[PDB]
Parts: structure tokens; sequence; C-alpha cells
RNA sequence: AAAUUGAAGAGUUUGAUCAUGGCUCAGAUUGAACGCUGGCGGCAGGCCUAACACAUGCAAGUCGAACGGUAACAGGAAGAAGCUUGCUUCUUUGCUGACGAGUGGCGGACGGGUGAGUAAUGUCUGGGAAACUGCCUGAUGGAGGGGGAUAACUACUGGAAACGGUAGCUAAUACCGCAUAACGUCGCAAGACCAAAGAGGGGGACCUUCGGGCCUCUUGCCAUCGGAUGUGCCCAGAUGGGAUUAGCUAGUAGGUGGGGUAACGGCUCACCUAGGCGACGAUCCCUAGCUGGUCUGAGAGGAUGACCAGCCACACUGGAACUGAGACACGGUCCAGACUCCUACGGGAGGCAGCAGUGGGGAAUAUUGCACAAUGGGCGCAAGCCUGAUGCAGCCAUGCCGCGUGUAUGAAGAAGGCCUUCGGGUUGUAAAGUACUUUCAGCGGGGAGGAAGGGAGUAAAGUUAAUACCUUUGCUCAUUGACGUUACCCGCAGAAGAAGCACCGGCUAACUCCGUGCCAGCAGCCGCGGUAAUACGGAGGGUGCAAGCGUUAAUCGGAAUUACUGGGCGUAAAGCGCACGCAGGCGGUUUGUUAAGUCAGAUGUGAAAUCCCCGGGCUCAACCUGGGAACUGCAUCUGAUACUGGCAAGCUUGAGUCUCGUAGAGGGGGGUAGAAUGGAAUACCGGUGGCGAAGGCGGCCCCCUGGACGAAGACUGACGCUCAGGUGCGAAAGCGUGGGGAGCAAACGGUAGUCCACGCCGUAAACGAUGUCGACUUGGAGGUUGUGCCCUUGAGGCGUGGCUUCCGGAGCUAACGCGUUAAGUCGACCGCCUGGGGAGUACGGCCGCAAGGUUAAAACUCAAAUGAAUU
């Protein structure tokens, strides 16, 4: 039920007096299909432990992301200090069209057609906490309508 | 500055009413007071590279309240033109 | 950059030239050669290159390159340059293709004939 | 109904002609800023009736020179 | 100088959210009293007061929802560098509709909704949302 | 144009059955379907999702039995349609004149009715056709001349396919040796594994 | 030169512009009395000139010589410096 | 029109010139349109250093509202006249009263 | 003078005219003033391969412009038709 | 109802991170070329290069119903006849049809080529008056009467030829008069003037000198007003780069008068004035035919003008004008220049950037084809002729699309090859075999359509004298095809005649085995190869395409790497060293006014094409084609007035003005006091403490003050901010003039030097690595200068302006870090940046005596350089 997928692994290295002590960092994040999506890092011996250590880190902090029938509210644009991230939510059957690291955090929303573009940098770490920051500040019509005190057939 | 009895006298000679000291009409007048007299002081030595500040910041203020004169009321302008001899 | 240093001046836009020039914007011209030898690469490469400075229509004077193995190109043997950067040579974009009316295609050869001009064997 | 024009005056060294001048105020294309820019005509006069500085409205007839064929037909804002 | 009032009153609301005031105080003027009317009857503050006789001041009642930020995204747009007009078709819909554009019309300013049921366009003031 | 060389080991590459052949036998009985095609067949790494995509594509393809320009083509025209683009692709692709008389049952193999249409033996409305490639309207009747009904080959397929499954929204007649396309076939109509979204990401790359 | 029909055009044209020439002359020399005529400064001899050199002209102009316009515009120059005296 | 402090100090053998000096000056300031309405006479008094001689001199003071012109005629006048050691003046600085 | 006379805009055995307006000292697929219709040589049965605006015709030949014989015959046949 | 549905990254600097930043690649496209192969068909395309020179052939003729006539041709007649008694065979007759050459009319200014020049004279969009217009079509009238020449021709004759010359001879719709006369031209009017031609068909009555007159219709001619088409002219806006191109321009700008154009106008001339344009970029220099459009792109934009269509320019080079309605003339003329060719050595002929083709350049682009059967164009009543326009054929896989090289069964899992754990696996239903089919080429038959017309004969109406003649409207009859051995359909036979290319380390879909040992070699980046190389060569296998595959070249995309949408400038590239101020940009609040911008609506226009979506026609598609909408644009009218724009009147909080005083290392010149060795620095106060737009400012007095500060009070009314050039100030360093020069110290104790005046130089880490001006924001701890309230109830507690120093919240920041004196939230303006080296260098230009300063490249070379922060 709760999907994940790796997305990128780097060869961490922090040396020591001897030579070279050759880590494995990883990164993954998890959602269910639906408004629940977390992400987690991984840094740890090897890919085995990385992977897991990255799991049970998204086993929690269950982000919930405000989601139309099945795209996205409104277009979004976020950054986080390395790269900007701007989606546009498209028709039906288009496609998941994205790029690199965006891809898996935005199939596993849920989500099967976002029209999205990653301006700057592709750290994936940044770019992945820069499109999960642009997810979570979005909002549903009844939000706004209970905001503003109206009706979601005010604001149409 | 300026001693207190030539402003004042200034202001009575320029002024349209009672103790209107910030009247273009005065300020303009005590202005060329104020380098006629300085300027005395300036033909001597040549060398006030730091005084001459102040000269040009009061030669232009003049330049744009004359300027103000001509864009909002031309009359009483050109009517105190001659009374101090400007222009040149 | 406000909009008024726009209206003064536009946008400086700039243009990158074409790192062969010696074509003169075509893909291959016809070239006779001037001298034929080799020179070694750069580290980390040890080979003796062949190479060749050619002389072409319009003027020019360029060095070009042969691959494969074995040839028989001599002095007066007009050729084919193509174009292409290759790093381990200074400077050299210039690649003659074999089998173009004077240049014979490598021997003993049965894959990428193509880019060698080699004939179908039987 | 006819269609005319309005701007300000230049110069009137020659006599029986003036040079007026028209500002437009035109949105600039690529950078949808708004400039104003001024443009200049050279306007068949008769008797020297304006001078320096004051606006005229002029309509466009046949040529009467090398590089004049406009005409005035009226005036306003008379003062200086 | 303060040249754009509409600027400094938007920064001032700007402000006064990431500050956590309740009201906030600014000279106003006509035009920011429009905006203020607006900006209410759009459900993003309490109310609105023109305090003052010679120099009237302008009193915003921030609203609030579980005490954060009802109103964030609010920038200018038709700045006194430059003037943006847009035609009736041509207006913008910010947030597909969740977001509100203040226009300078004929008819006095409205919202961009009864511009474009009224059939017709103006002058862009500002992006609420 | 049409591929002629190992045809099941295109199904091995695959990795499932793609009813290439007759169909009298189980495709295991001839050949090992789950090991893969060629020496190096002990090994399944892998497959990126471009890799992924890729497999997809050459699936359908091969399923079909179309070339890459004119899948491209059908594609193109099918982002062209209103709506949905993998529906309209898979609506057009099984509009093809030779699938359409596979589905109805006049031929065992896709080569075998495409063979059949190419040497002058389908007819729509009475009119000879020859293109393999012609677009089928709705509510249109097909027919085979008589002059290629005593060819044993049609009575094996017919009796094949009457052996084989029976779709819906194509109309057939057995003893009337014709049939109607009825209107055009379903999103559930079609085989649920054929994924049609990696399609869609694939070209619009 | 390369084409018959080129041939006899030139002979034509040559034979059209010795005609057009000699009746041209004349009608300068005509132009030119009644000129010399104004000039001089009598009014009865310039009005007797322009009076028989106008007829002339007129069929020059109707048998397609010159346009309308050229013998129009001769005539109104020759009859305001007529009635100048 | 600025009031002025000045002080100067005699040599000691010279001190009984001072009531002849005090007296032209007071003359003198009377007659250019000033006003004294402090006079001090602190007879002699050590120094701070012995300048020019030992440490002996006499110290008067004037606080005069006299103008710039005829004070500043003062030192030139001191300058034709070496019996006085040296002498200082300062500005009004909201011009003194009685000594104390 | 202005007439009326037959483009030509097909394929390669594949003719097909457009029956347009134009001064005679033009060319065939050359600049012209109006259209009026089209003409197909190859229609099949019963095609809309004769189509003509009997008004602006009128109207242009009002003004004096000549008729050449393909489109008199076009238009014969088309008043004899219904 | 539809006219849309639209954005992908990866690798690469470090031992390891982030960021900026350069580089490369994934995609599409082409007028593409090359290499390897190559079955067919349909539709398109095919010297971008030397506007280099052209052999040769064809590309503009037509009219006998305008003319004299007869060079051939064929048809009549009259006689000569050989007697064949009508017949073969001769001479004559323009007599007939027809027509060489010639006069004349029309047509060579259409159609067709190329982009050399051509940054405005040209092009596009939208307007305007001061014009003409043969052929086309309406309206109104005439269409009378004469004259002289000449071509061809005859004779003679010059010249090598072309080309002429002399004397006679005849025609008209050729030429020239007279009459002719308006609604025309000229004149206020009165008044004057202006043109022509007949031809063809027949025929009742007369008529006749034998031709005809006469009737009729058809057609032609002249004059005027029209319509339409086309062309000429003017204006407004837009239409490349270089300010390392700052002034240009006397027919120059304007005015008067004369001439000339179809038409206004310095178009031109004489005179008079001295103006006209220019920072909103004039001149000059360098490049370009422009537009609908084409490609790419999510869009904005970027590149470009190959076919097709619209407009402009040119015809060997530079000029000129004639004819003509229209040329300043592609297959016309004249002059000058070159080239080639001919010559009998005096003189002549020509211009393929037309259709083919030749030579040369090139890597490169084709047949010295057929036909006017179609649609056009010219001529003519018509028939009819020309048409290298055009309609089709020939070559090229150059581009797009379609079909075919078999189908099913078939494990003895054939043989062989390859790998191998030596058991076997792989090739592999693949092969062989069995059964079935004949699409397309090949063979032979049939076979649509592009074809409508015109011709011959007849009926009806129109027209008369006519039931002739002519014009239409019907009918009947032979017919009118280069394509074309047509597309297409039918029968013949036989798996038959019909597949290659690139890749296999990662980017990216695919792996093993042999040779080779940093050698050969490979490579778009990282880079591999020093005896087990998945990267080189070879073998099998696999992967991706397909009659094509691959390489190269060029334009866009990623490139947000010009960032207006959509970048920045504290440490990586960047805030001028600093002020005043012109131009220019922006501008507080209220009322009133106008309505230019703006908005809404309407009208006209935005050619046809192309793209889009609905349909249709080619057996489908390509392709063609019927509707719309777009053509995001421009102009005229009406209305709206919130905002700006223009105006009028206002207001004080912005800006300032005055008063009281304050602290003042603020600056110049004139004096004074000491310490040390006549000059110089004024040590102890002295402090992340004060003064200044700024470098900088320091013992004590006289002047100008200038700025700032606190206090309330009095005053003007938006007087303001920034500011490219411009002016001024200007650490330091370097000098020039006149000096000296205690100590000092490049150079040689010790020069100049620091100092005294007049000038120059304009340079710094001129740094706060932070341009100026403003509005809004959790605090704490200080120095500093300030006055008040109340009891100063001793420097008293509170708050208040500043100037100024550290921690530090939100926030921003790649990190460090900043954080009411932001590098936070925003506005206004001006500067500078697009990888590193070359190099702030050359070339200039300008300023300076000079040193020097400002502005300021490209060629070339590399794939990194560059910041923080830890291990």
């Amino acid at each position: 039920e709760l999907q994940e997928k790796l997305i990128a692994v780097n060869r961490v290295s922090k040396t020591v007096k001897g030579g070279r002590i050759f880590s494995f960092t990883a990164l993954t994040v998890v959602g269910d299909g639906n408004g629940r999506v977390g992400f987690g890092y991984g840094k740890a011996r090897e890919v085995p432990a990385a992977i897991q250590k990255a799991m049970e880190k998204a086993r929690r902090n269950m982000i919930n992301v405000a989601l139309n029938n099945g795209t996205l509210q409104h277009p979004v644009k976020g950054v986080h200090t390395g790269s900007r991230v701007f989606m546009q939510p498209a028709s039906e059957g288009t496609g998941i069209i994205a790029g690199g690291a965006m891809r898996a955090v935005l199939e596993v929303a849920g989500v099967h057609n976002v029209l999205a573009k990653a301006y700057g940098s592709t750290n994936p770490i940044n770019v992945v906490r820069a499109t999960i920051d642009g997810l979570e500040n979005m909002n549903s019509p009844e939000m706004v309508a209970a905001k503003r005190g109206k009706s979601v057939e005010e604001i149409l | 500055s300026l001693s207190t009895e030539a402003t004042a006298k200034i202001v009575s000679e320029f002024g349209r009413d009672a103790n209107d000291t910030g009247s273009t009409e005065v300020q303009v007048a005590l202005l060329t007071a104020q380098i006629n007299h300085l300027q005395g002081h300036f033909a001597e030595h040549k060398k006030d590279h730091h005084s001459r500040r102040g000269l040009l910041r009061m030669v232009s203020q003049r330049r744009k309240l004359l300027d103000y004169l001509k864009r909002k009321d031309v009359a009483r302008y050109t009517r105190l033109i001659e009374r101090l001899g400007l222009r040149r | 950059a406000t909009v008024n240093q726009l209206v003064r001046k536009p946008r400086a836009r700039k243009v990158a030239k074409s790192n062969v020039p010696a074509l003169e914007a075509c893909p291959q011209k016809r070239g006779v050669c001037t001298r034929v030898y080799t020179t070694t690469p750069k580290k980390p490469n040890s080979a003796l290159r062949k190479v060749c400075r050619v002389r072409l229509t319009n003027g020019f004077e360029v060095t070009s390159y042969i691959g494969g193995e074995g040839h028989n190109l001599q002095e007066h043997s007009v050729i084919l340059i193509r174009g292409g950067r290759v790093k381990d040579l200074p400077g050299v974009r210039y690649h003659t293709v074999r089998g173009a009316l004077d240049c014979s295609g490598v021997k003993d050869r049965k894959q990428a004939r193509s880019k060698y001009g080699v004939k179908r064997p039987k | 109904k006819i269609r005319t024009l309005q701007g300000r005056v230049v110069s009137d060294k020659m006599e029986k002609s003036i040079v007026v001048a028209i500002e437009r105020f035109v949105k600039h294309p690529i950078y949808g800023k708004f400039i104003k820019r001024t443009t200049k005509l050279h306007v068949h006069d008769e008797n020297n009736e304006c001078g320096i500085g004051d606006v005229v409205e002029i309509r466009e007839c046949r040529p009467l020179s090398k590089t004049k064929s406009w005409t005035l037909v009226r005036v306003v804002e008379k003062a200086v | 100088s303060m040249q754009d009032p509409i600027a400094d009153m938007l920064t001032r609301i700007r402000n006064g959210q990431a500050a956590n005031k309740a009201a906030v105080t600014m000279p106003s003027s006509k035009l920011k009293v429009a905006i203020a009317n607006v900006l209410k009857e759009e459900g993003f503050i309490e109310d609105f007061k023109v305090e003052g006789d010679t120099k009237p001041e302008l009193e915003l009642t921030l609203k609030y929802f579980q005490g954060k930020a009802v109103v964030e995204s609010i920038q200018r747009v038709s700045r006194p560098g430059l003037r943006i007009y847009k035609r009736k078709d041509e207006l913008p819909k910010v947030m597909a509709g969740l977001g509100i554009a203040v226009v300078s019309t004929s008819k006095g300013v409205m919202t961009d909704r009864a511009a474009r049921q009224a059939g017709l366009g103006g002058e862009i003031i500002c992006y609420v949302a | 144009a049409r591929y002629l060389g190992p045809k099941l080991k295109l199904s091995r590459r695959e990795g499932t059955d793609l009813f290439l052949k007759s169909g009298v036998r189980a495709i295991d009985t001839k050949c090992k379907i789950e090991q893969a095609p060629g020496q190096h067949g002990a090994r399944k790494p892998r497959l990126s999702d471009y890799g992924v995509q890729l497999r997809e594509k050459q699936k359908v393809r091969r399923i079909y039995g179309v070339l890459e320009r004119q899948f491209r083509n059908y594609y193109k025209e099918a982002a062209r349609l209103k709506g949905n683009t993998g529906e309209n692709l898979l609506a057009l692709l099984e509009g093809r004149l030779d699938n359409v008389v596979y589905r109805m049952g006049f031929g065992a193999t896709r080569a075998e009715a495409r063979q059949l249409v190419s040497h002058k033996a389908i007819m729509v409305n009475g009119r000879v056709v020859n293109i393999a490639s012609y677009q089928v309207s709705p509510n249109d009747v097909v027919s085979i001349r008589e002059k290629a009904k005593k060819q044993s080959r049609v009575k094996a397929a017919l009796e094949l396919a009457e052996q084989r499954e029976k779709p819906t929204w194509l109309e057939v007649d057995a003893g009337k040796m014709e049939g109607t396309f009825k209107r055009k076939p379903e999103r559930s109509d079609l085989s649920a594994d054929i994924n049609e979204h990696l399609i869609v990401e694939l070209y619009s790359k | 030169a390369n084409i018959k029909s080129a041939k006899k055009r030139a002979i034509q044209s040559e034979k059209a512009r010795k005609h057009n020439a000699s009746r041209r002359s004349m009608m300068r020399t005509f132009i030119k009395k009644v000129y010399a005529a104004i000039e001089a400064g009598d009014k009865a001899a310039a009005q007797k000139a322009f009076n028989e050199m106008q007829p002339i002209v007129d069929r020059q102009a109707a048998k397609g010589l010159i346009h309308k316009n050229k013998a129009a515009r001769h005539k109104a120059n020759l009859t305001a410096q007529i009635n100048k005296l | 029109m600025r009031h002025y402090e000045i002080v100067f100090m005699v040599h000691p053998d010279q001190s009984e010139q001072v009531p002849g000096m005090i007296e032209r000056y007071t003359a003198a300031i009377t007659g250019a349109e000033g006003k004294i309405h402090r006079l001090e006479d602190w007879g002699r008094r050590q120094l701070a250093y012995p300048i020019n001689k030992l440490h002996k001199a006499h110290y008067v003071l004037m606080n005069v509202e006299a103008p710039q012109e005829v004070i500043d005629e003062l030192e030139t006048t001191f300058r034709f006249n070496d019996a006085v050691i040296r002498s200082m003046v300062m500005r009004t600085k909201h011009a003194v009263t009685e000594a104390s | 003078m202005v007439t009326i006379r037959l483009a030509r805009h097909g394929a390669k055995k594949r003719p097909f005219y457009q029956v347009v307006v134009a001064d005679s000292r033009n060319a065939r697929n050359g600049r012209f003033i109006e259209r009026v219709g089209f003409f197909n040589p190859i229609a099949s049965e019963k095609e809309e391969g004769t189509r003509l605006d009997l008004d602006r015709i009128a109207h242009w030949v009002g003004q004096g412009a000549t008729i050449s014989d393909r489109v008199a015959a076009l238009i014969k046949e088309v008043n004899k038709a219904a």
C-alpha cells in the first residue's frame, strides 16, 4: 500500500588518517497514492542499511498534500536554497511529465498528469525537498472558503 | 549665518504679509544677500574647496525655486526679477 | 536592469562562432595535402597519430587526420575532409573520409565498413 | 469630421512656414513600457500667425514644397 | 519618496501579516479606501475605518485563520515603472480562480469576476490570494 | 517492411505470448518462453524506466506488427484528437483492416490475414482493398471474394477462431462469410496488460 | 535585329521620328514667335500671333503629338501674359 | 559686535606702567562704542612656567564688549610694545560677570 | 481588359480549376481580384463539381468584363440543368 | 459544436559537499553532400557556388474581310497540238483558291529569368489629392468634300560582304489640306479654335457608261461624359550592425516670378532671406532584395526568405533619348569601353541572370524529348498560326507516403558454427520436409477519364424587300489525345526475380569468446589500451531502424547561457572615488475640467495561399479540395472616466524658510608657546570616541561660515528624488615653474620627495569588497549628544530625537554570515557582468610637455578556472 522507490545513491566518503572510509547515502520517498506522502534521507554503511534507514525515516512525518480528483489544485512554485520548482496541473491522460528526480516524488504521490519544470541545479535532495515544499503549501477550494468565511459555490 | 536685523529687514521688505519668512519671495532675497556676503570672503586665497559645497547648494536651491516660480505662478516671478537684477 | 536601461540599449545578444571555420559553412570541402607525417599525442596518450597538413580550395591551410590502419596518402594526393574535433591533438578539427575519389579504404575489415569505405565482401 | 492633428510649435524662422512637433504616446512592443515619441512636421503657414511655444491644430493637404505638405487651420492656447 | 502609496499600503499589510499584528495604521486615500473595500468584501479582513479629518488614516483589522496568515500572496503588478493594461478576455486568473485581482475600471474599482461578467477589462492593481 | 525473421524469439524477448502463431498447440510446447532469447538468457537485469518504456513500445508494436514510422504517425494522430491519448491510439491501432479481419477470425495469425488481404481477397462494401493499413469505418460491411473461399486455411482459421474467444464490439457472421465493424472498441475491451501512459511519456520526451 | 518585326519597327520609328521632328520644330517656331511678340510689349501684334498660333498647336495636340494638357497649359500661360497688358 | 576676554601679563620691572595702559585702552573703548561692565586687577601672581623671564607677572582683566576692530588693534599695538610678556583673548562665551 | 478565366490547381493527371476574374495581361496562376467558384473536371457521380455565383458574374459582366469560352459553356450547362 | 491539449534531463572542476559558472550529449528540420547497400509504386523537389564566358538548336508573330499585287503551289478557262475527236502534252489569262517579299494595323512594355546593386527613392500596414489609362463595356452625335508624295517594282550602279545610291512608276483604314462644331480647350464673360475611313456579305424594284448606284445587316472610324482595370504621386508608422563613425548640409531650407511634367513640388532657372536636420542617433562605414510565409519553441521569442504568390531592381559595363496609351525598352536604337568572331585589311556582327546544352568553379543538382490534345496569351470576322507559357514524358532513394521479399505445419530440438563446468546450452520453427497462396514485376487480352468544343446539313426566332445574308436557340452526322503498350479488370505459371546499415563500458537498448599487449588503435563527454582489454581488430549472439542506414554541415530546443514574461552585482563577474546640476525617468493629498493614453462597442480593412478543426475526392495515406476562424494588426465613429496624461483652483504631513541656543580634530590665511636634532611632527587630553558627499580631519587666538543637532513658536505652498554626458572636489604616486630642504629615506651620509604658491596626474582593498532616496518590521547590552513632567526630594524615575558599538528573534543567506545603520519586506532612478588565459593587451581615438589616463578587441589556447566549509 505504501509505495516507495529509491531515487539516487551517492558514494559519500569522509577521510580518516588512514584512508577513505567509503560510505553510501540514499534517498527514498513513500506515499499511498493519495494526499499522504513522506520522504526520508539515508546514510549508512551499505545500500540496504541506507534504504531501510531512509524508509523508517519516511514511515513517519506523513505530509498531507491537498489534491484534486486526480491532479494538483493549481500551479505552484517552490524553492529550497538550491533550485526552483514549477508545476502545472495538466489534463487527463497526458502522462506524468517530469524530469529525473521529480518523476519519482510525483509518481509516488498518486498524481498521473502534472506539467512540471525545474529551473536551477539538479541536486536530488534539494529538488525533492523543494517539490515537497511546493506540494505542502497548496490549498483546496473548501479550505479557502472556510478561511474567507465563504462557500465553495461563492468562489467556484 | 546672518544677523537677525538683516533677515528681519529682508522679510519685511519682501514679505507680502507679516512674518512670512518662508515665502519664496523673501527666501530668494535672503539667499542672494548671503551669497553676495560670502562672495567677499570667497574672493580671498581661492583655496576653500570645502565651503564651495554650500555655495553650489544654495545656487541650485535658488534655481529650483525659480523653476517652481515659472512652473506654477509666473506673475510674481516676472514682478521680482527687476527688484534684485537677476538673470545677469 | 531597469526597463529604462533596456529602452536606451536593447539586450546585447551574443553569438557563438563555429569551431570549424575552414569549411566555410559546408559539410566537406576538397583539399590537397602538403606534408605527411606523424606526431605523438599528449599525456595520458601514447601513439603516433597519422596527421597531415592539407591545402584547401578557398586558400586555407589546416591539419587533417586519418583513422583506421595503414594508408597510401602521399604528397599531392587530393582528399576530402568533413571535420570533427579530437582532444588528444592540439587544435585539429578535420578528419579525412576514407574512400573519396583518391583515398583507398582500409583493408581486412568486416565491421563498420561505411565509416572507412570498405566494399561488401563475397 | 475632418481628421486633424494637434501639437506644439518649435520654430518659425522661415516665413510662411513653421516646424510643428507632435508627441505620440506609444507602448513599447518588446518591453511593454509606455514611452513618448516626438515627431516633427513642416507646416505651410500664412502671415506668420504663430510663434514659438504655441499649440496649433493642423490638417494634411497636397504637397506645397520639397518637405512640406501640411497646413494649419486653427490655433489653441495662443499664449506663449 | 512614497511615489507608490498603494505599494506602501501593500507592503505594510505584508509586514503586519508576518508580524502577527491585529490592527495596522497607515495614511489613507480614496484609492486605498477602494482597495480596502474590494479586499474586505472578498473575505481577508474584518472591517476598515478611515479615522481622521485633516490627516485621515486607515484602520486595517487583519483577519486570522487559526492564527495563520489569511492573505499571504499580495504583490504589485502595475508599478510606476510601467503600467500594465489588459483587455476583457485577456484578464488573468490567479490560482486558477482561488486568487483575486484588483482592477481599475470605468465603472469604478471592482472584482475581476464582476468585470468579466460585465464584459470589460482595465488596469490591474494587485494580485490577492 | 514486415519483420521476416525468427518470430517466436520476439515473444521470448517480450517474456509473454503475443498470439503470434496459429494456436493449435500451447506456446511453451515449442519454446522456453520464460527463458530469454539468445546465448545470455540467464540474466534479468533491472529494466529502467526508459527501459520498461521502450519494452512496452516494442511490445505493442510487435503485437500489432507496425514499424516505427507508421506507429509514430499514429501517435501523432492520436494526440491530435480530443481528450485521452492512449485510448485513441489503441482504437486507431485496432482499426487496421488486417487486424479487423484477424479479430473476425478469417485468419489464424496476423501474418496470414495480411497475406490474405494483400492478395486481393477482402472486400469492403463490395470493393476490393489491397492496403493492409486501411482503417475501417464504423458500421461498414466487409466480405470475402468467392475466388478465395475454396482455400482450406480459411476454414481452418474459421474453426480456430470458433475455438477462440468471441469479441463483443465486432459483429461477425460465420456462415455468411462476412462481418460488420459494429462500433469503435472500448478501453475495457482491450487486454488490460497493455500499459499506455508509458507510451504517452516515451514519445513526448 | 534578330526579328523581322524589329526591323520593320525600327524603320517605322525612324519615319515617325522624322515626321514628328519636322512638325514639332514648326510648332516650336510658332511658339517662339508669339513669345518674342509678348516679350516685345505690344498688345495687338502679340494678340494676333497668339490667335494665329492657337489652331496649329490645337491640331497638333489633337493628332496625338502632344497631350491636351500641354496645349491647355500653353494657352493659359499665353492668355495670362496677354491679359497682363 | 562681539565680546572678548582679553588678559595679558607684563614684566615685573614695568608693573608701574599698567595704570596708564588700562586708562588708554578704556578711553579708546569708550570712544569706539564699547561697554565695560567688569574690570579686574589681580595684582602680581605666579605663572605655570617662567615664560621669558623669572616666575613673576601681573594679572589684569578687561572683559570688554568693544567691536572686533578696536580690540584687534590691541594686539597690533602690543607688537611694538615689548613690556608685556604674553597675552590671551577669548570670545564672548556668554560674557562673564563679577570675578568672584 | 479584365476577363473571367480558369486557373489550374491540382496534380499530375488530376486537374481541378478555380474560375476567377483578373486582368487579361496577367499569368494563369497570377494575381486576381476576386473568386467566383470552382470547376471539377474529374468529379465522380453526383458531386459538387460546378459551383458559381451568378450574381457576381452578372455584376462583373455589367462592368463590361469579357468572358471566356469554358466558363460560358459551364454557365450554359448550369442554367440548362436547373 | 469543434479553431486545440502545454514545458523531462544526464554527464563533466573536489580525496569527499554545495553553489556559480563554461563545455558535451540526448530532439526536430534541411534545396543537403559523402560512405555502404538498393524491389516497386504514388506525390513533390532538384547550379545555394563564378550577375563567370558561352559552340549549337529553338524561345514573337499574326492579319488578303486594309492595301497594291503574283515569286513559288494547285484549279479554272482560251487556243497549239502529236488524232486517241476529248482525252496525255505546250503558250496565255490574278481568272479562282492561296500566298513569298513589301506598305499598313496590332502584337515586341505580356508571359519568362536572376537577386549584382539597392538600409530608403525600396517593402508592409493605414490614409490622401494634384493625374493618365490602347485593348473592355454603357450614354450622347458625326461619319462631307479634296490634294501630293512613296514602298515593293523597272533600269543603271557603289561596296569583299553587310549595307546602300541614282533616275521613272503605282495603292489605301499611310500622309496633308478645306468644310465641319458641341455638353470640349482657352478666357470673368463676350468671343476663337479643334477630327475622321471605309471594308464584307448578299439582294426585291429600278439603275447603269457594266464597273455600279440603291436596300439591308455585320464590322470599322472620330468627339465628349462615364464605369472598370492598371500605372504615376504624397504622407504617417514600422522596416540590420558599428558613436573604435559628432556634427552634416548652399539648390542646401523657405518665399517671389518664368519654364516643364499626364499631374503638385528646387523638378529647373533668376532674385530675396539664412536657414534645415541632428543624442528620440543626422552623416559616414560595413552588410541585405522585401512581404504572405518556413523551421524550431509550451508561450514569448530565435534563425531564415529554398518552391508557390504579391511588390521592387537588372539584362556584357557606363550614359542618352526616339517610337509608342504605357519603356528610359531582355531577344529595339544611338554614343563611349572591353571581349569574341568575320573580313578581300577599307570595314562589319553579337550579347543564354529564356528553354536545353558546352567550358570553368565546386562536393554538389538533370534531357541539345514530345504536343499545342487541354487552360491561358497574341493576331484574325471566323477558320486558322505561334507559344521551351504551359500539359506530360527522361535521370537522381533528394524529400514525404504506400505495398512486396512468403503463410501454416514442422523436433529426427537436423547438420554445421559458437560457447561450455566438457554434462550440455545457443543458433533454433529458425533450417530441411509437408500443405497453401501469386500481391508486385514478367507474359497476353479487354479497358474509363481528362473532350468541352469546332465543322456539314436542317427546324424556330430575331432582320429586311426577302421565306436571302447574318446572330442566337434546338436537332441530326463524322469526328478533335503527346500523355498512352494509359489508371484499372481478367487468364498464364511457378516460392518464384526481389535486404542492408549502425550499435553492444556508463550517458542509452543490447555480451560472450579469440588476437593485441599504453604498440597498433578507438572515441559526441568521462576517457580505455603497461600479457583475463565486456571500450581496439576478428567470430557468434543480441539490440534499434528499414529501401534505407550512418557520418558530416547548418538553424532552434535543453540554453533561466541576455533572465520583459524568466538572472544578478558583501566573500565567485559586477555599486562608478565622491557631490551639484542640464536632458531624460518618476512623483504627496482634495476638488473641478478635458478625454490623449486606457477600456467597451460598431464600421472598414488585414489578398489568395499556409496552419486548425469539421467533411469530401484519389482502392488508404501522402496529395487535392468545400465551410468557417485565425490572420493576435491598423484606421474612422459612439460611449465610459477608476487610473495616468493636459489644465484651473486648492491643502500641509514631503520639501524647505525664520528665531533661540548647542557641541563642534570642518577648511583656508594672519600671529603665539615649548621638547628633540634653521626646518619639521605638535607627544601626555585621545576614546570600535567627534566633524565632514569624500578621500581625510588633532599645541593656543581673528574672519567667513558651511553642515548637523534640540526647542516650541511664525511662514511658502508639492516648490521633490535620482541623474547618461557636463562641471567641480579629489588618498596616494609622478612631475613643471621659483625656493630651500634640521632628521628622514627609491636611486646614488644621502636625490628629488614630504612643505611654501601657481598648475597639472586622476590613481588605491578610494572597502563597510555594501550607489542614492524613501515606507514598514522580536529584543537585549553600551558610548554619545539632547530637553522636559513631577518632589533636583545628592549624578533623581519615565519617555523622547538623533550619531554610534556588539550578541541576536522572524527573515534572508550556496555556507560564512547580515539582521531597525538588513545583505528582511517594497518602491523610484542610475551605473556594471555573461568561462579562464590571451589582456584592461594591440589597434586606434581623446586628454595631457611627457610619464601616462579613458574607451577598448579579435586571432589563438584550455576544459576547466572560481568561492565557503569541514573531514
